[PDB]
RNA sequence: CGGCCCCCUGGACGAAGACUGACGCUCAGGUGCGAAAGCGUGGGGAGCAAACAGGAUUAGAUACCCUGGUAGUCCACGCCGUAAACGAUGUCGACUUGGAGGUUGUGCCCUUGAGGCGUGGCUUCCGGAGCUAACGCGUUAAGUCGACCGCCUGGGGAGUAC
RNA sequence: AAAAAGGACGGUGAGCUUCGUGACAAUUAA
């Protein structure tokens, strides 16, 4: 069964990029939305769109540059059989700096720089590069 | 495969009419089949190889009209 | 394979109304009637191990319905256990 | 300057059949008829105008054109096309390495300047007859094939290929050298390779005059 | 310009074919072995002479010739399309009988035989029966003077599931 | 005469998509038993699964009834 | 698991919907099923056929071949729990261009037919990217991932000794 | 009562063993 939406959205990201879809289509909730609008910030992604109200429905709309995926790579740290817990001391970086990992610290859900910036350590869902 | 040779028919027609009549019914590749006996597991993988055989032969039959010989 | 009667006759006492068909005591009053009637066509024929499967399937799903049951509305599942002839 | 109405007439928009189509040429394909694709040209009259525009502009600067072309239906007319721009043609069978193995065929192409010195000089007193008729079926060969290459000297400039599936050996060798490709590309065959794509009917009689006398205008245009 | 789906349903109405339907193609170019032809399709298609030829063998057919040749495919020939004229020729006997059938008109064949029920007919390669006491209006005793002659015949049944055509001068 | 039957290879059953061939009846099955009894193959007379399940069964059927026999010898 | 028929009975799949509302996945130990051979008891016995006997072959022939032939193969009721028990690929879920065939549902369209356009289930063969030591696998993955379990760490000794 | 794409032809072998030990590999570039 599914188990892991998170990772489901990095196998649809990664799949997706790979495939040169133009767009995703998932099944949404507030974390993925949560996720999806950090992504915006970085130009990971171009845009998200949220439709629907009993079954909410994550649209995301992929990027290329020169017809490459946006995302090289994307893989899960803290997972269901594993969860990953790092002080703010410890936070790790990501393609050394110029890549985010997303942390789910006690004030939301944000990056290592966001992170680091407010002193917060949290979680590591994701590294993004 | 009963034959009955009709008026004015020459025997060795008659015999020619009978050669065809045991060929497509299969007499004898039958009693060949039964002379000895077969095991279950052999016989699977001749009928199987012989089934892959006529596939090639389908995909034989087209995409190979393409290319030259001379 | 419950005749189409036996399956409306037993949603009218178990559910609130014709249409409730989904619901937890009438799925496991369903399911106990089925295990009664095979318990008598499974006494004999004892080798018919593919039809023995499924009613350790049914069974299976019995246990996992009722134990869904107990967890929430305690009170519902007593009334149940008592009106149907199941010790535990 | 070519128009939607002339490539409608020729047959351009007329694909393969959907047995053999590349699921790569999606975007430029319009829909299916009969089992038979309909290329979109409504993508393809944009795109193929900035790919006309960039081959004049290579021609303004000298640059040197190799038209590529095997089907015997478009072997002589592409062959007529390069005669008329003064460039350079391959009707027969493309001889794997002409760019790649440069520096070899090179020595193929002296020895057939040499053939058609010599013999024209030569033969005519020597004959002897054995060894003229060899060198003759020798000569003919050469011609028939590399005769369309010999003054051209070096290392092209762009390439024009019909059929990028059936020439994919020298696309290539173009890409291998960074040599810009000009492919006419239909539904079954890869446009990975091309630097620019002109999705159309690489078939037909019709089709490949209208893309010749097209190209053949805007290199001349751009030589003057 | 115009909008490509209102081109291209345009072109097929001045076209109107359909691999079951008839082409009206173009001659191009007449070769010894081959014609080139086009019927407006993606590709020339290289139809030999004799299927152009009429029974006879003689060249009827010029440059730039219109020819009602039926379609087989589009791209089935490595690509190329290919186009049949004795089809056509077999579909203008085939329509010919049919007139006969119904306008009554007259087709010609010859008596190849007699068998149990009467007579076995050839019709332009096509197998025929001629009822035995239904072949003349006076009633020879002798009728097997007649095979071996062309004579005029009128169809009265036409079955393609078995390509026999029973017919009679009645 | 003009003795002709040239097979295309079709489903004569499909049409009239009878939803079960019967036993009972006999011309139709003849049809399609060899004079040697045996069933033809679908390669040959080129029918359907569904029906040919059906027709191999309705004749066994009627093989069990005698009303065709089994093999011609006797 | 393969003649046909009846009685009892399991599962799968599809159409339009309704109902329950996470009730789910995996599973050490445990339990059940589990080809053939074999074992126990009671039946049955044609054919075939370990063992065995004779005749051949060979230097020898405790074999291959030939003529015979017992257990067994069959039935009833128990036991054994092993197989190259193999797709040598554990189960569940999602995702990642296509083509053909087979089988089995179902929707729509001058049903116009020996038609057309969809939409499900299962299955076979070509193969793209990707993966792989390679062979190859390739939407039924051996691709990209997640959940859980079993299991491996040089050959032999040894799947053996206690 | 035909047109190859061929449906398939069964025809068949009696027996004819084993090659002592270690050593032909020998090298590499600036
Ligand atoms: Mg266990
Ligand atoms: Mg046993
Ligand atoms: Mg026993
Ligand atoms: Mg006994
Ligand atoms: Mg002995
Ligand atoms: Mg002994
Ligand atoms: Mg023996
Ligand atoms: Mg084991
Ligand atoms: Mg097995
Ligand atoms: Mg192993
Ligand atoms: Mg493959
Ligand atoms: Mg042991």
């Amino acid at each position: 069964s599914m188990q892991d939406p998170i990772a489901d959205m990095l196998t649809r990201i990664r799949n997706g990029q790979a495939a040169n879809k133009a767009a995703v289509t998932m099944p949404s909730s507030k974390l993925k939305v949560a996720i999806a609008n950090v992504l915006k910030e970085e130009g990971f992604i171009e845009d998200f769109k949220v439709e629907g109200d009993t079954k909410p429905e994550l649209e995301l709309t992929l990027k290329y540059f020169q017809g490459k995926a946006v995302v090289e790579s994307i893989q899960r740290v803290s997972r269901p059989g594993l969860r990953i817990y790092k002080r703010k001391d410890e936070l790790p970086k990501v393609m050394a700096g110029l890549g985010i990992a997303v942390v789910s610290t006690s004030k939301g859900v944000m990056t290592d720089r966001a992170a680091r910036q407010a002193g917060l350590g949290g979680e590591i869902i994701c590294y993004v590069a | 495969p009963v034959i009955k040779v009709r008026e004015n028919e020459p025997f060795d027609v008659a015999l020619r009419r009978f050669k065809r009549s045991c060929e497509k019914a299969g007499v004898l590749a039958e009693v060949r089949r039964r002379e000895f006996y077969e095991k279950p597991t052999t016989e699977r993988k001749r009928a199987k190889a012989s089934a892959v055989k006529r596939h090639a032969k389908k995909l034989a039959r087209e995409n190979a009209r393409r290319t030259r010989l001379y | 394979s419950l005749s189409t009667e036996a399956t409306a006759k037993i949603v009218s006492e178990f559910g609130r109304d014709a249409n409730d068909t989904g619901s937890t005591e009438v799925q496991v009053a369903l399911l106990t009637a089925q295990i009664n009637h095979l318990q008598g066509h499974f006494a004999e024929h004892k080798k018919d191990h593919h039809s023995r499967r499924g009613l350790l399937r049914m069974v299976s799903q019995r246990r996992k319905l009722l134990d869904y049951l107990k967890r929430k509305d305690v009170a519902r599942y007593t009334q149940l256990i008592e009106r149907l002839g199941l010790r535990r | 300057t070519v128009s939607m109405r002339d490539m409608l007439k020729a047959g351009v928009h007329f694909g393969h059949q959907t047995r053999y189509w590349n699921p790569k040429m999606k975007p430029f394909i319009f829909g299916a008829r009969n089992k038979v694709h309909i290329i979109n040209l409504e993508k393809t009259v944009p795109m193929f105008n900035e790919a006309l525009a960039e081959l004049n502009k290579i021609a303004s600067r000298k640059g040197k054109i190799l038209f590529v072309g095997t089907k015997r239906a478009a072997s002589e007319a592409v062959k007529d096309a390069a005669l008329s721009c003064d460039q350079f043609f391959v009707n027969h069978r493309w001889l794997g390495g002409m760019l790649t193995n440069w520096k070899t065929v090179r020595q193929s192409i002296k020895r057939l300047k040499d053939l058609e010195t010599q013999s024209q000089d030569g033969t005519f007193d020597k004959l002897t007859k054995k060894e003229a008729l060899m060198r003759t079926r020798e000569l003919e060969k050469l011609e028939n094939s590399l005769g369309g290459i010999k003054d051209m000297g070096g290392l092209p400039d762009a390439l024009f290929v019909i059929d990028a599936d059936h020439e994919h050996i020298a696309i290539k060798e173009a890409n291998n050298l960074g040599i810009p490709v000009f492919a006419i590309v239909d539904t079954n065959s890869d446009p990975d390779g091309v630097d620019f794509v002109i999705p159309g009917n690489d078939d037909a009689i019709r089709a490949v005059t209208l893309y010749l006398g097209a190209v053949a205008a805007t290199v001349r245009e751009g030589r003057s | 310009t115009e909008s490509f789906a209102q081109l291209f349903e345009e072109s097929l109405k001045e076209i109107e074919t359909r691999p079951g339907s008839i082409v009206r193609g173009v001659v191009v170019a007449i070769d010894k072995d081959v014609v080139l032809v086009d019927a407006g399709l993606k590709s020339e298609s290289a139809i030999p002479a004799e299927q152009f030829k009429n029974a006879q063998g003689e060249l009827e057919i010029q440059v730039g010739d219109e020819v009602d040749v039926a379609l087989d495919a589009v791209e089935d020939g490595f690509g190329e399309t290919l186009l049949s004229r004795e089809k056509a020729k077999r579909h203008e006997a085939w329509i010919t009988l049919e007139k006969a059938y119904e306008d009554a008109e007259t087709v010609t064949g010859v008596i190849n035989g007699k068998v149990k029920g009467g007579f076995t007919v050839e019709l332009n390669g096509i197998r025929a029966f001629l009822p035995g006491s239904l072949v003349d209006v006076r009633p020879v005793r002798d009728t097997l003077h007649l095979e071996g002659k062309e004579l005029e015949f009128k169809v009265i049944k036409l079955d393609q599931k078995r390509n026999n055509v029973v017919v009679s001068r009645r | 005469m003009a003795r002709y039957f040239r097979r295309r290879k079709f489903c004569r059953f499909t049409a009239e998509g009878v939803q079960e061939i019967d036993y009972k009846d006999i011309a139709t099955l003849k049809n399609y038993i060899t004079e040697s009894g045996k069933i033809v193959p679908s390669r040959i007379t080129g029918t359907r699964a569904k029906y040919q399940r059906q027709l191999a069964r309705a004749i066994k059927r009627a093989r069990y009834l005698s009303l065709l026999p089994y093999t011609d010898r006797h």
